[PDB]
């Protein structure tokens, strides 16, 4: 199912290991195949954030009702109102001289006190978001399997798994492969502090902390139930005072200006109150010890196998093709063999290991990883069994080099949780991982064919190598000595 | 209705232009007159001594000042806005590499030119006194 | 008084609050309306007769619109905002800020100057003058370039 | 009048070198000496700035009348007013939504424009001045006059003569004593060009140039009949528009905020149509060949003499005493001598030379300066001669090192304007004047009683001994001789 | 009641704004009117040819009270804070609130520890020199 | 009642001396016990001040009344009341205009006057540093108390030391008397601060701050107050012609309240005010006191106890004994008792108890000794012994009464030292010395012997002597030190 993603890797685990680690980006996916299991896929789905908390509540469009002034010229004592008490009204005192034309017994500064009625809709609410209560759901896909659909994606292989810094463990029931443990930190990367999101009508973005705050409207910190509003004023303006009235008026709504000023701000997808980040990433580690093969008891395929699309390189190193299953001896496992130009039938890692049909016209999917240059994959047995020619170009040690670049940067990635140094056991696992991860290509290419006890060998004349008398920095090769005996327990 | 030693009447659109008499005859010009509704105002009309002339009142009332509460409400929709500002409030804009850390250590260099002259010729007496601009240039 | 393909009208006092027939009865409802004075108001008195009241109208005509001529004699300052303005004696040093050189007046000011941080850092002063002694007039010319340095 | 003011300082003018330097500053009376002709009181009246050009008239006061407004239906194309055109009219095209209930088929945003007179009061006039048109005027005045006055001054020894940059040369006929004659390179010492007089409602001040400009109101450049008025709005403002009427009003008075923001900056002297500058120097030379004694033809007193006040110092450095005369020798010279402790009577000098008297009870007022130390000041003959003792502070070379001084300094001052190079004789001339302005009060004192021949002699003597072969220290001798036989011989 | 050439009337709520003949008829209209009340107010009516009261033809004077809303504009008197009062009067006077051993250690460490590498070269440089260390670090405080 | 205080201090004053120097804080106890001498407790009560004159009076109020204005047509307006003193009155310009009366319109004299009425009066009254009162009372253990607390009231007394009257006795029935020299030490300076007083409530604040305080004030006599400058709470309206009404701005309660409250609260009361934090430097001769039952004999009767030995922290073990016998008179034994070797423990501190009368509280606070220890009140198979263990080595315990002396001794210094005479100035150097080593002297040479101890000195004073280093003659001034112990 990664077929479509690009920025796939495959993480070959060590055998005998309890540790996989991984980085599931947004956008991402790996796949990660250890000798006697069969190769996963594991993609973060979504992450999300949810049970996230009121913070204030800016008012936008404002409505003045039932303003009333009232008016005491000179030696009467400044003006009040009764209004003064309601916090939902308005309330102002200004002094206008009451000219002759109103006609009191002096003329002096007439007080004015003047009130009315506040009314907020299309109010804007601000919400904070916690570096908790955020739980990123993960994906993982068996290949192998075989589905009786179209898209050789058998749905009972996938299972899903959430998973949040407050319960950073959890492990998917894959259906009779075993249970998939895997524990993981979900760096969020969009610090919570900083970030608030910002529900409009019918829209929601992640505004900077400082800029709502510094936005300069009507607010209310209070329950969402009744708003107080305070600072009021902001959005309301007094009418040049008039010896009998003055007359309130407020702005009107805001609704464009808001709109263009968050406009060039991050937009956030909002569904059934849960908003997607895209910037968070997942340091996993994977514990597949509990999970097991399937089908490894059948037998061999004997009838026909039917070509449902050429073979279509996947630009990854891999070539897959959907083979369909026309035969009768339902449960069957498909054998698969990878054969260089000469003799060589050790030609290239296969991914789908072990794969089997579970019905009568099943459409299982195959990935292959064959060797460089010529190659010939057979899908069969018999004079019936399918075979493609595939041609690999590019060269065998420059993918090499690719590949231990490729591990650096996972490795520095991982670098905190690449390594454990709990204790020396632990510590020394690490260690190995990663090497094998940082060495994988160089061992698995410039390596072949050699023989097991021969590379052993090589190991063992090349630690004599270093403690022979000879210059000190030239010991690396004593040091590179045991990086290779490691990877030949491997 | 008169309420708490207050005065009101609810005016409406008919009653511009003509006297009512209420101890004095009283009548309103509000050019926003109409029909009483949520969208109401209310304020007071001075009474003013014939030995004057309406100035600036909306209403110009006679020996007894009486309030008045004419709503809005004129043409069925709401009353225009009159409105004299523009909030407008700041966009919220759109938000270690060796190439920005070389960029650093320019500007200290150029920062400073006697003290990184001063290093340059303390570590010639090579390599050496790039690292100790590097780090030079990490301490300030 | 109807001029220039214009129909005017010179309402007064009275004449607000009671309607004028004209080929239709108007009527003016402006509360700052008075009579002639040196300052006057005019503008158009469009008919809003059609069902619906007037909105936004001091006045309004039946069937021709007319225009009015009232003043202000009541016998008006809205929206003041006083001019403010630059401060004078800080005029003489502003200006004098911007341009180099023709204040630098080197027969006498860079001379107090020297003087000035002569008594400002005496110990930097007292080391140079000493030193400038230890190897004539030269010790002035260094007394003066430091100075000239800060 | 030259006694009551300080530092009436003198200059002993040379008898035949008809160059007298002076620098009268605002308060600098000074008094001059010539060996054969009466004293002078030249002294710095005032210089005034007077009808000089219009620059700038800001309206500061802005009243507003006959509004009128023309309207137009929204969509029904902007309407246009007939003043628009008249400068007397300001005018603005406001885009006011003309509503439904306003009266017209389509509501919504439309057409207002309105125009009204732009009319003036309290007007503002800047004046730049230019270095012509303020010009000074230098009172001289003369002693030896006999006042039939108790005030001891006579009319006859005043008179006035203005000079102005362009005419730097005037005359002033001195009845009877005869003419003396001035040129005069005024130096005002406060650029013109940079400032501008600013006329207030009824006050005059003085103010930059550039903050006059930088002022922020409504202006003309235009003839001072009728002022143009751009940039006209800075006063005037328009009401909130309504679809029907506009109103337009201004922003009241200005000339208390100008004021205040000015009233920091000095008031000028309004006298006569013109302003009183305050500090300028006049370097003036002062002529003074046809200036003839008068009465040295009469007869010498014999009457009696009444003081009628205690000779009273003015500090200065001589004393003064007003002086009547009864008698009947009516055209007479009053007599008067100097006599210190010693026999001898020539430790004395005169200010007030030739001294002499018109009618009967002529109340002169005579002057002198006794030699330090004690002294005997007798101001007639006869039996009833008054006698003044008088005791004088101070030491002797103590007056003549400051003399030494205060003329190096004056000559500093007059630099540029007492320096002739075009003539060899002319600079011959000057270093002369210059040579007694710096050294008359050093010789005269060092030297005082020497004896002509012997003054002659001692200078001779110097010039020889300057020949010998000695350092350069000692070749000043030279230079001691070039005072004794330039100055000493004149 | 009139007494010293003064004619006074015990005014009240009662007869505000009604002509009163007393050798005029006059009268008051005044707002700020009431009982007879500690607040009164005391000033002429004068008389007026054809303010709150002008008169016919004798001028009197009211001295009514305002009992009945027997108050504006209650600016508290800017006082001084008390707790810096101290510390003022402190800073005005000279060399009695330093006390060598209680003000002056306290600013040596705290300086020294402010500034811990010039005081490693101040150390240094007087060992390179007993307690002319001790005398130096003193003078390197003063200094600062 | 000195068990339940903190910072208790036991100064063991030398027997054939007649000086005890003490400082008292108003949280300070002592606690003494001269040898052959009963147990002192001297405590400062309450270091107050009253009887303080009168300063000035601050308005905090105004209150405005028969306002009069006088107006003048144009062309002055003078009143009456102007010359009344009770009266503020002012004059302003403005002229009746032609409908307002006069002939001419213009700007003319107007005198408004009016009757200014203070009350909610601030007092203000400065305080001197004489007229300082200060209740040092005394408690002597060891007596009977029938009260269940072990407070016999007859064994306290009271006395007030006025810095004018340095000296009191007190009269301790049949303990003879204690008398006291004292040199009191007020801390808030009385220099710069005057209790000020609003409606009920009490402060301290700066003279200073108290005079430039902005307000109409009065000097005057407490009765009756003149008022000067009483505009800074009256403003005048807006001059009308008809008139130019007069008010107040408002009363300042609450805002002199807010600018203080950051200051001491001196609780009031009796025309008295106390003083928190007054040191007081007393010398106690202790020379007219005499032991109380010194001729009885031991009890041979039971004890009961009634609560535990409780500790106060002070290295005591305070626990109430009480007695049941018929030997009404009885000297209580106390033989304080070590778990080791049967040495008796260390210093008693309520010195030779005994019991007045039947059935009385006894309180017996003792010091046992560092380790695990015994106290055992009774004679024979009625006694009522203890288990006590002192948490907490020796030498530290003596290192820290050094350092408790040299603090003690500096802080009294001004005063614990009488050069006047020499004998006085011996009398001073030997109580220095004896109160900055007794702890060292009482540990570290405990059991040595007297003999044993002397010997020791003259031997140091030999080796002062001996050859060498001139600054390793300090050994001879220890011996000085030695020998000085001697004396007690």
């Amino acid at each position: 199912q990664c077929l479509d993603v690009q920025s796939r890797d495959f993480v070959q685990g060590v055998s005998g290991g309890t540790w996989v680690d991984v980085v599931l980006d947004h956008d991402n996916c790996i796949t990660i195949v250890a000798d006697g299991k069969p190769s996963f896929d594991i993609r973060l789905s979504k992450m999300s954030m949810s049970k996230f908390a009121e913070y204030k509540r800016y008012c936008l469009q404002a409505t003045m009702s039932d303003v009333t002034s009232i008016v005491a010229c000179p030696g009467a004592g400044d003006a009040h109102n009764d209004k003064s008490k309601n916090h939902e009204y308005i309330c102002k005192a200004v002094n206008n001289d009451r000219g002759w034309g109103n006609g009191c017994v002096l003329f002096g500064k007439g007080s004015m006190e003047t009130c009315g009625k506040f009314e907020c809709k299309k109010k804007m609410a601000g919400k904070l978001v916690a570096r908790e209560n955020v739980e990123s759901v993960v994906t993982v896909h068996v290949h192998g399997a075989s589905a009786t659909d179209t898209k050789g994606v058998d749905t009972a292989s996938t299972a899903k798994a959430t998973i949040t810094p407050k319960a950073s463990v959890a492990t998917l029931n894959l259906n009779d492969f075993g249970s998939l443990e895997v524990d993981c930190s979900t760096d969020v990367g969009m610090d919570f502090g900083e970030i608030v999101v910002a529900d409009m009508s019918g829209k929601w973005w992640i505004v900077n902390k400082d800029w709502f705050n510094e936005l300069a409207l009507p607010w209310s910190t209070a329950s969402t139930t009744a708003e107080v509003w305070q600072a009021r004023d902001r959005l309301v303006e007094f009418g040049w005072p008039h010896a009998a009235k003055q007359n309130i008026y407020d702005i009107g709504d805001q609704e464009g200006a808001v709109t263009a000023a968050i406009a060039q701000a991050p937009m956030a997808k909002w569904e059934s109150d849960k908003v997607e980040l895209i910037s968070g990433i997942l340091k996993c580690k994977v514990k597949l010890g509990n999970l097991k093969l399937r089908g490894v008891t059948y037998s061999m395929c004997a009838q026909t196998f039917t070509t449902e699309t050429r073979p279509a390189d996947t630009g990854h190193g891999t070539v897959a093709f959907k083979v369909k299953y026309v035969g009768t001896d339902v449960p069957c496992r498909v054998p698969l063999h990878i054969i260089d130009s000469d003799g060589g039938v050790a030609a290239g890692r296969v991914i789908t290991a072990h794969p089997f049909v579970m019905k009568q016209n099943d459409y299982i999917i195959l990935e292959v990883e064959p060797p460089f240059g010529d190659s010939k994959i057979e899908i069969g047995t018999g004079t019936t069994k399918l075979v493609e020619a595939w041609h690999r170009k590019g060269s065998s040690i420059g993918n090499a080099f690719t590949a231990t670049y490729k591990g650096i940067t996972k490795l520095t990635v991982l670098g905190e949780h690449a390594w454990d140094f709990n204790s020396l056991g632990g510590f020394g696992a690490s260690l190995g991982k990663a090497v094998h991860t940082l060495f994988g290509g160089v061992f698995r290419v410039m390596f072949g064919g050699m023989g097991w006890l021969t590379k052993i060998f090589v190991g063992a004349v090349l630690v004599w190598l270093g403690l022979g008398a000879h210059d000190k920095t030239i010991a690396t090769t004593m040091i590179l000595v045991g990086s290779i005996l490691m990877y030949m327990a491997v | 209705r008169t309420v708490g030693d207050l005065t009101w009447l609810n005016v409406s659109t008919t009653d511009v232009g003509k006297w009512i008499r209420v101890k004095g005859e009283c009548f309103v010009t509000a050019t926003d007159v109409g029909t009483w509704c949520s969208d109401s105002v209310g304020y007071e009309c001075p009474q003013i001594a014939p030995a004057y002339d309406p100035e600036d009142l909306d209403c110009y009332c006679r020996n007894t000042s009486t309030y008045v509460t004419y709503g809005r409400c004129k043409n069925g929709r709401s009353g225009r806005s009159r409105s004299k500002r523009a909030i407008t409030i700041a966009p919220h804009g759109e938000a270690a590499t060796p190439q920005r850390y070389l960029m650093r250590v320019e500007k200290w260099v150029l920062r400073h030119p006697l003290p990184a002259l001063v290093l340059v010729v303390l570590g010639w007496m090579h390599g050496q006194r790039a690292m100790y601009i590097v780090l030079m240039l990490l301490v300030a």
